[PDB]
């Protein structure tokens, strides 16, 4: 049976970056003749594992994990990167393997208004861990005055949004983003 | 009210040490964007380093690993180890107060105080 | 670092004239420009915010324009109380950094 990669890749809704998903790959036969023998991503940077010998390389699951980021915030998508995205948002572990395929999205994602609808965490109390997940709406403490989750003085909204416009250059346009996670029943 | 307090500077020889202080008021340092921002006396504004709400640092090539912002927990206080002073690093030092969504405007930062690096 | 340069470096305005100021960044850096005004012998104060937003507690005169490469501030009415240099600031990348600024005198 093949994959669902098409069902995630050409998905028409995309999460945000501070509230992606993450779907178990157990039982399938891939044919990656559909990620690397095509040219659709702009970014690609496969870890631990070669981009032509992965297809019979087997691993005891793959996950498909996919959100969109800034054009520049793909760089922070990294073990060990300490940028926004990579220290309060989304962290890969730094003995990650895997790969990553990253691809701009302007066309779709951002509009001449400015496009709200994508967002992410600028205050993450702490950092994350591999691969944690949090969507807490929770009010962010600024300082140590109480603010009884509250907006005013010390006491600030947690969560916050992308603008994207037409107008940006290549530096900063939306990209869709899908990391894949493998575990220690698929192969090529 | 905001308000910020500088402090710290004295003078000081090439390659020494020195410390800055500020008891912060009009909000808390200890989950705030801060940065560091010195100016030499009639030049141009020199971005140092920031320290992020879970304490995320950024620093350029030009003065990587000779400055340390960091801060306890335990105290209401950004502080600054500084190490390897140069004449270049004379400040007119300011602690910038971030804002949210794409206001990332420093708004507040202080009066500066005086580090003059000299033999 | 990314390299911000403004143009003209210096410019001499009679009482009420208007003063713009240019300010270009070498990579995109959207509305993500933060516009100080020092005034001589007091710190830098902010301006403007997503490069076309008045910040809280300045004075309604200042109104500017430009994003991604090239920003813009028209005060539409330079005084004898905005005698002063600004600076502008981008922070798009993993390092900050500011322009060289303009300084500004009544002529």
């Amino acid at each position: 049976n093949l994959c669902p990669f098409d069902e995630v890749f050409n998905a028409t809704k995309f999460p945000s970056v501070y509230a992606w998903e993450r779907k178990k790959i157990s039982n399938c036969v891939a044919d990656y003749s559909v990620l690397y023998n095509f040219t659709p991503f702009f970014a690609f940077k496969c870890y631990g594992v070669s981009a032509t010998k992965l297809n019979d390389l087997c691993f005891s699951n793959v996950y498909a994990d996919s959100f969109v980021v800034k054009g520049d915030d793909v760089s922070q998508i990294a073990p060990g990167q300490t940028g926004n995205i990579a220290d309060y948002n989304y962290k890969l572990p730094d003995d990650f393997m895997g790969c990553v395929l990253a691809w701009n999205t302007r066309k779709i994602d951002a509009t001449s208004t400015g496009n709200y609808n994508y967002r992410y965490r600028l205050f993450r109390k702490s950092n994350l861990k591999p691969f944690e997940r949090d969507i807490s709406t929770e009010i962010y403490q600024a300082g140590n005055k109480p603010c009884n989750g509250v907006a005013g003085v010390n006491c600030y909204f947690p969560l916050q949004s992308y603008s994207f416009r037409p107008t940006y250059g290549v530096g900063h346009q939306p990209y869709r983003v899908v990391v894949l996670s493998f575990e220690l029943t698929v192969c090529g | 009210e905001v308000q910020l307090v500088e402090s710290g500077g004295n003078l000081v020889q090439p390659g020494g040490s020195l410390r800055l202080s500020c008891e912060v008021s009009g909000f808390i340092v200890s989950r705030n964007y801060m940065s560091w921002v010195r100016q030499a006396p009639g030049q141009g504004l020199e971005w140092l380093s920031i320290i992020y709400p879970g304490g995320s640092t950024f620093y350029a090539e030009s003065v990587k690993d000779r400055f340390t912002i960091s801060r306890p927990d335990s105290k209401n206080t950004l502080y600054l180890q500084m190490n390897s002073l140069r004449a270049e690093d004379t400040g007119t030092y300011f602690c910038a107060r971030g804002l949210l969504e794409w206001r990332y405007g420093q708004d507040v930062w202080g009066q500066g105080t005086t580090v003059t690096v000299s033999s | 670092d990314i390299q911000m340069t403004q143009s003209p470096s210096s410019l001499s305005a009679s009482v009420g004239d208007r003063v713009t100021i240019t300010c270009q960044a070498s990579q995109d850096v959207n509305e993500d420009l933060n516009w100080y005004q020092q005034k001589p012998g007091k710190a830098p104060k902010l301006l403007i915010y997503g490069a076309f937003n008045l910040e809280t507690g300045v004075s309604s005169k200042f109104s500017g324009s430009g994003s991604g490469t090239h920003f813009t501030l028209t005060i539409s009415s330079l005084q004898p109380e905005d005698i002063a240099t600004y600076y502008c600031q981008q922070y798009g990348h993993q390092a900050l950094s500011f322009g060289g600024g303009t300084k500004v005198e009544i002529k």
